[PDB]
Formats: C-alpha cells, sequence, structure tokens
C-alpha cells in the first residue's frame, strides 16, 4: 500500500499542479481575449 | 481415478504466465497516456463541422481502437493495484 | 449618496463578525489587561482566549491589505502621473503588501507557536 | 475461497473461521486484573485460553490481511512461512471468535500445463492450512476458477459430502463472472487430513484474451451513445 | 460545536483568502448587478451566522471562496495583459507575490489537513482501541436480544 | 480565435482533471494510515440504515 508521505507528496504535487496551470489559462486569457 | 490424475500432475510442465507481474504497471502508463491521447481526436472529430458521413467514419475508425487501448490496459492496471483481473 | 451607506453598514458587521466580536460580547472580556509589570499587552498566548484590542488590530490589520489590494487594482485608472512613476508605484504597493502579510503571520505565530509555514 | 487468475498469475486465499474455545468455562466471571498480573509471573505455560494462534500458510506468502467483523486487527506478525495472530479478546471457555484471514501465492507453484495440449490445466489445491490442532465441524471449500474456464475432471483424497457448481460474478466480470466449484465436508482434523484436491479443467485461448474484448465492448458502446447523444 | 469562536480559527481554516474576501465584498459593492445583490447578501449574512455559532462556518466556506476569486482574478487580469520592460516588470513583480500567496495556500491547506482533522474517531493513536474490543465482545459473547444501557452519546456505535 | 477555443477547451479539462486527484486525493489521510472505517458517532446510524436500505426493498426502508 501507499505510504503516508508518499501520498503526502502527491496531494501536493497535485495542488501545486493545478495551481500552475489555472494561472497559465487565466494569463492567456487575459491577452488573448478581445479587451 | 485419484492415481491416475495425481500421476498426471507431476509429470506434466509448470505455468510460464503471458506479461510478468513486475512489468505490467509499465504498459499499463503507456496504454493510459494512449487511450487518451487518441479518444481527444475523437472528440474533435465528433466536434468539427464536416460531412455526416465522414464525421461518423473518421470517429468509429480511431473510437474502435481507443476502445481496444482502454479495455487492455483497465486490466493492467487493475492488476497493478491490487485487484486481480 | 446612498449605496455608501450600504457599504458602511455592509462592512461594519462583516469585518467584526469574522473577528469574533461575539466571542468577546458573549464572555465578557475586558478590553485592556494589564500584566504581572503593569504592561499592557496586546495577544494572548493560545488558540482559545482573545482581548478586546486584538479584535482591534486584526480588523484594522485585514482593512491594510484588502485596501491594499483594491489600490492596485485601482492604479492603473490614473493619468496625473506617467506610466513608469505608475508601474513603479504598483510595484511599492505589492512589496508592501509582502512584507505586511509577513509581519501578520508573525503576529499569528503567538495564537499558534508551533505553525511550519512562513516567510 | 481460492481465486485462481490466468492473467496476474497469482492464486490468492481468503478464509473465514467461527472459533470456539470448549474447555471448561471460568467462574467468578473474568477479571482483567487477575489476568493482567498472571502474566506479569512466569505462568503463561500451557494455559487454557487462547492468547495467539500460529498459521501455518504455504511456502511463499504474500500481501498477508487479518480483519474482523468490526474492522482491521493490528497485532498480527508475519514471519517465515509463519503468521501469528492475537484476537482482540483472549477466548476463554465458551467465547465465540470470528474472524478472516487472508494471504496470496504465485500461480506456478498450484498449476501444470498438460503435455499433449498447451491450454489444459491440472490445479492442486491444498484442502486446509490453518491452526496447529483443531477440529472442523463443517468446512466449505469454493475454488473460483477465471470467466470461462470449463471443468473436465474433479477428485478428493477425502470423502466429501456435496460438490456442486455454480457461477458468481467479481470485478470486471460482465458475463457469467467466474465459475465457482464448491466441495462440503463435515469432519475434518487438522493436521491429520492434510490433501490436496486436484481438479483439472481447460481455458482456451479464444476465451483467455475475450477478457479486455468484453470491456472494450462497453467503452465502444458508450462512445457510441454519446456521439448520438451528441449529434442529434 | 454550539459556541462562538475566536479569529485565529478563520485564518486557520482559510489561509489568505480572509482578508481579500473584504476586498471581494467591495469590489462586488463597485458595480452592483442583480446577481452581486444576491452574493453580498449571501456574504453578510453567512459571515454573522459564522461569528456567532461555529457549527455554520462550513455554509460561509463557499462565499470565501467566490468572494475571494472575484477579488483576485480582477488583478491578475490587469496585471496578466500584454498589449516595454519597465512595465514587465512591474507586471512581473505584481503577479508573482500572489502566485507566490497560492504556494502558501497550497501548503498550508494539505499541512492542516494532515495534522487537525485527519484523526480516527475509534482508534486513539496514542494505537490502543478498546472501543472495538468491548464492542465486539458484546457481538459475539453476548445473546442477540439482550439490551445494553449506556450514556447517550455512545447509542450509535452501539 | 480558431486555434484559441481548442487550446482552451485542453486546458480546462487538464485543470479539472488535476482539481479533481488534489480534491480527493487530499482526503484519504485517515484510510492510508487507518483501515476504512466510519468517524464521528453520527454516520454510524446513517451507514446502517444505508445497509438497510441495500438488504431491504425500498418500501420496507
Ligand atoms: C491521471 C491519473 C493517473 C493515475 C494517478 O492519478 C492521476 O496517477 C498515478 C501516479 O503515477 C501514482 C503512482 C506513481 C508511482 C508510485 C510508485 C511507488 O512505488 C513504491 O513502491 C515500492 C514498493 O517496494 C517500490 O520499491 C518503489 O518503486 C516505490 O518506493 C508507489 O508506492 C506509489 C506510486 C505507485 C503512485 C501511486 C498513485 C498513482 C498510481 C497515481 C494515480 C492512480
Ligand atoms: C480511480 C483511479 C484510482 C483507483 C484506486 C483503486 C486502488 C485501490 C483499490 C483497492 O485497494 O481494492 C480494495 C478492494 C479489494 O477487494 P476484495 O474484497 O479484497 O476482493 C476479494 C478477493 N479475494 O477492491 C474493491 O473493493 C474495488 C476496487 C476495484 C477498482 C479498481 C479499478 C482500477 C482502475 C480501473
Ligand atoms: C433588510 C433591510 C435592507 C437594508 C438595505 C436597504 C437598501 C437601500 C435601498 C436603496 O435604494 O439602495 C440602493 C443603492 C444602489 O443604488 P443604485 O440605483 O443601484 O445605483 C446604481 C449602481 N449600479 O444601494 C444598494 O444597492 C443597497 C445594497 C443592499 C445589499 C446589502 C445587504 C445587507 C445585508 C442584509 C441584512
Ligand atoms: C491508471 C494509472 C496506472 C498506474 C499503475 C501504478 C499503480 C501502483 O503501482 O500502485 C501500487 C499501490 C500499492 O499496490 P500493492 O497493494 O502493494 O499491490 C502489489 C501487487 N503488485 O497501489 C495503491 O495502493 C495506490 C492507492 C490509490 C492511490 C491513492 C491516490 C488516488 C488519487 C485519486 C485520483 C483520481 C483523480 C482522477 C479523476
Ligand atoms: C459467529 O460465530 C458463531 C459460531 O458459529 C455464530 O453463532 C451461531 O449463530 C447462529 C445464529 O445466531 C446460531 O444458530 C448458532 O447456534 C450459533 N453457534 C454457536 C456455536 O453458538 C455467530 O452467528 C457468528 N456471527 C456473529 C455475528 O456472531
Ligand atoms: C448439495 O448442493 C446443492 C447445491 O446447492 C444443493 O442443491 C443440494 O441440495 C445439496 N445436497 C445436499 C445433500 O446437501
Amino acid at each position: 500500500m501507499i505510504s503516508d508521505e508518499q501520498l503526502n507528496s502527491l496531494a501536493i504535487t497535485f495542488g501545486i499542479v493545478m495551481m500552475t496551470l489555472i494561472v497559465i489559462y487565466h494569463a492567456v486569457d487575459s491577452t488573448m481575449s478581445p479587451k | 481415478t485419484y492415481e491416475q490424475l495425481y500421476k498426471e500432475f507431476h509429470s506434466s510442465k509448470s505455468f510460464q504466465p503471458f506479461i510478468h507481474l513486475d512489468t505490467q504497471p509499465k504498459f499499463a502508463i503507456c496504454g493510459l497516456i494512449v487511450t487518451l491521447a487518441v479518444l481527444s481526436s475523437a472528440l474533435f472529430a465528433v466536434g468539427s463541422k464536416s460531412s455526416y458521413i465522414k464525421k461518423l467514419f473518421f470517429y468509429t475508425i480511431l473510437s474502435v481502437i481507443g476502445s481496444l487501448f482502454a479495455g487492455l490496459t483497465t486490466v493492467f492496471a487493475s492488476n497493478s493495484f491490487g485487484v486481480y483481473v | 449618496k446612498w449605496k455608501l451607506f450600504s457599504m458602511i453598514l455592509s462592512l461594519g458587521i462583516l469585518l467584526p463578525s469574522i473577528t469574533g466580536y461575539k466571542f468577546v460580547e458573549m464572555n465578557a472580556i475586558p478590553f485592556i489587561a494589564r500584566d504581572a509589570k503593569n504592561r499592557i499587552m496586546y495577544f494572548s498566548g493560545g488558540s482559545g482566549w482573545q482581548f478586546g484590542i486584538e479584535i482591534f488590530s486584526v480588523s484594522l490589520m485585514y482593512i491594510v491589505m484588502s485596501a491594499l489590494s483594491v489600490l492596485l487594482i485601482y492604479v492603473p485608472k490614473i493619468s496625473c502621473v506617467s506610466e513608469k512613476m505608475r508601474g513603479l508605484l504598483s510595484s511599492f504597493l505589492a512589496c508592501v503588501l509582502f512584507y505586511f502579510f509577513s509581519y501578520f503571520i508573525s503576529c499569528y505565530l503567538i495564537k499558534n507557536p508551533g505553525y511550519p509555514i512562513v516567510f | 475461497d481460492i481465486w485462481l487468475s490466468h492473467w496476474a498469475s497469482t492464486i490468492q486465499f481468503e478464509e473465514y473461521y467461527e472459533l470456539t474455545n470448549k474447555a471448561a468455562k471460568l467462574s467468578k466471571g473474568f477479571s482483567r486484573l487477575e489476568l493482567m498480573k498472571q502474566i506479569q509471573t512466569q505462568n503463561m505455560r500451557q494455559t487454557h485460553f487462547v492468547t495467539v494462534l500460529d498459521m501455518l500458510l504455504p511456502e511463499g506468502a504474500t500481501d498477508h490481511y487479518f480483519t474482523d467483523l468490526v474492522g482491521l486487527v493490528s497485532t498480527s506478525h508475519a514471519e517465515r512461512d509463519h503468521f501469528f495472530i492475537r484476537p482482540r479478546f483472549p477466548i476463554f471457555g465458551g467465547w465465540n471468535y470470528n474472524f478472516t484471514v487472508g494471504w496470496t501465492n504465485k500461480l506456478s507453484d498450484f498449476l501444470h500445463v498438460s503435455s499433449g495440449s498447451d491450454e489444459k490445466f491440472v490445479a492442486s489445491i491444498p484442502i486446509l492450512n490453518g491452526p496447529p490442532d483443531t477440529v472442523y465441524d463443517n468446512v466449505e471449500l469454493s475454488v473460483f476458477l477465471p470467466e470461462g474456464a470449463e471443468i473436465f475432471d474433479i477428485d478428493s483424497p477425502v470423502p466429501f459430502t456435496n460438490v456442486s457448481i455454480e457461477t458468481q460474478k467479481s470485478y470486471f466480470d460482465l458475463n457469467k463472472g467466474h465459475v465457482k466449484l464448491t466441495f462440503s465436508y463435515r469432519n475434518l482434523i487438522s493436521q491429520v487430513a492434510n490433501g490436496q484436491v486436484l481438479i483439472k479443467y481447460d481455458y482456451p485461448k479464444s476465451s483467455f484474451f475475450k477478457k479486455p474484448l468484453s470491456i472494450a465492448c462497453y467503452i465502444f458502446t458508450a462512445l457510441m451513445g454519446v456521439f448520438v447523444l451528441k449529434t442529434l | 460545536e454550539h459556541q462562538p469562536v475566536s479569529w485565529p480559527a478563520f485564518f486557520f481554516d482559510t489561509h489568505f483568502l480572509i482578508w481579500l474576501f473584504p476586498a471581494g465584498v467591495f469590489l462586488l459593492f463597485l458595480d452592483l448587478k442583480d446577481e452581486h445583490v444576491f452574493v453580498i447578501a449571501y456574504s453578510v449574512l453567512c459571515s454573522y451566522f459564522a461569528g456567532v455559532m461555529v457549527r455554520l462556518m462550513l455554509t460561509l466556506t463557499p462565499v470565501i471562496c467566490v468572494s475571494a476569486a472575484v477579488a483576485l482574478s480582477k488583478i491578475f487580469d490587469i496585471y496578466l495583459d500584454f498589449k516595454k520592460p519597465a512595465a514587465l516588470l512591474a507586471k512581473l513583480i505584481v503577479s508573482g507575490s500572489f502566485i507566490f500567496y497560492l504556494y502558501l495556500f497550497v501548503f498550508h491547506s494539505t499541512w492542516v489537513t494532515r495534522t487537525a482533522y485527519s484523526s480516527p474517531s475509534v482508534v486513539l493513536p496514542s494505537l490502543i482501541d478498546d472501543f472495538r474490543e468491548a464492542y465486539y465482545w458484546l457481538r459475539m459473547n453476548s445473546d442477540e436480544d439482550s439490551k445494553v444501557a449506556a450514556w447517550w452519546d455512545y447509542g450509535y456505535q452501539i | 480565435s480558431c486555434v484559441l477555443s481548442v487550446f482552451q477547451t485542453i486546458l480546462k479539462l487538464v485543470i479539472f482533471v488535476a482539481i479533481f486527484g488534489a480534491a480527493i486525493s487530499s482526503r484519504l489521510f485517515a484510510v492510508i494510515k487507518f483501515e476504512s472505517i466510519i468517524h464521528e458517532f453520527d454516520p454510524w446510524f446513517n451507514y446502517r440504515a444505508t445497509k438497510y436500505l441495500v438488504n431491504n426493498s425500498f418500501y420496507k426502508f
């Protein structure tokens, strides 16, 4: 079974990936969209 | 006859597995990648504006492949997770 | 001169509510507490107590940070100053917000001394 | 239960014991003070209540687990070829304990492909491996052959009371599940009723590869349904 | 759980949305539309009711996010729009601080869940379990139609 | 905008996959360390009524 430290690292990596892709999307939409 | 079945048991060869359980996670991930790298093209095709017959054809032809690949990844992943077959 | 009154009536009940005004109201706590040396203390060790001055300080810091954010939003809508100095002012405001948040966490450490996440 | 599986090439055992102590009941009722004061002295020689059981598993076992009706018991310990089990409470005279214990073994030790053909298999399942000296008042031995197996021969070294063949569905069994073969024995001893049930079946490759296809069918149907639902 | 609560327990389970929350309310007040009135009323009601009673903090958790995102998203647009190094440097300095806050947000909302809330309520980790042992004794060794009398905050487990 | 919509859609699906994985994975901290059980006195009754709904019919429940 997966350990506890491995699960902690997995959760942190999922959160970092999510918070980075969200910012990438927002920074693409702010420029590419007609303002 | 118990004696003859017990005689046939030991004489015969052992069981050689098809794909060893130690290298199944590799195939699991390498099939999970492909089964979504292909099934996105299906949604792009159906979304795209074109002839209905051509859309149907270029949807099913690369949907059957994604079907097979997903139906063969969902066995390797299930074995790798600890719930066999 | 009507939306400003609803704004005041909204924030004046939003800000003291998240700062536990009811907690100091439900349990009578003195606004100012004196130490053994008769020195006014501003924060109480632990997480299950609070002094009436802490409400004011916390709400003031919340106001400062929210106001800095709103000011960051409002900076590009002025033309009395040049573009470059406008960018410089925005950067200065961001830096002030950074250091104020650091100071706020430094103050929160008093209420929870075993907090790993720090600047 | 004994779950055969050719894709993963593992045979996993799961057993559900209902255990009763038959020794003399204790008068004055239980009292933890006396128990915890007598074990601190050297008096745990051959006491008549059960504190630790010693399951004797096959040669190489992995993924041991010991489970109870109300959850997982954490007082278990798996050394080499031995699985020590500590119940929740010591089983005095007249007390019942129902538990479950499971493990996994390599399949290469129990199957053998035949000589004439490469699709006829012979399996030799052990009939009992539990505590050292118990007595079983009912035994229900279930062997779960894979989805498309078909039995040709069944032999047992101890006369059984009842044999039957059914089907039972399990994970990713989308048609007819697994083939369950169940024997019912009545009186068995722990270490002197040592035998091996010999099953002889066949498993053609035309049904070995039907397991991925039976999931591909559902996924393809779901996709062809989403297509119609989105184009209409 | 039927009590009021001090200010630390608001920063505890909302890392930095708690001081973008007034900013979001004010920025909704700036340009009122039909739905902004709903969001503001929801925000003020849940804020007061969570300040009074702590069991109702969960209901306040949605509006802490929705109000904060509106406050934060606007900032990003202004500072993420690229339409001049002297300005790109300011844009980067203003957006990097908030990305850093978002990362501290993740590193906080993972630590809090790991430490506080993920505690089993039937097995004390000091690993002792004397509730399941006695309950299993009652389940195994007592007849099916027997009545057990205990205080009212264990009956469900029994 | 011809190539923009498709990029935004793919990114809006990757982001939601990551969101689901970060919401599901951040809660399994008491299930990895300790066996999957029912915490909190109250949920026990809900569990017993779900067992009674899945063993008997809907009318009996
Ligand atoms: C645990 O195991 C015991 C032992 O078999 C079970 O007790 C039997 O229960 C049935 C129905 O209640 C009775 O008809 C039998 O007479 C009982 N046997 C003995 C030896 O007393 C019990 O049902 C099992 N399960 C639980 C939850 O206790
Ligand atoms: C043997 O098992 C079968 C399968 O359920 C059953 O129908 C039959 O009645 C049993 N016979 C005896 C004597 O137990």
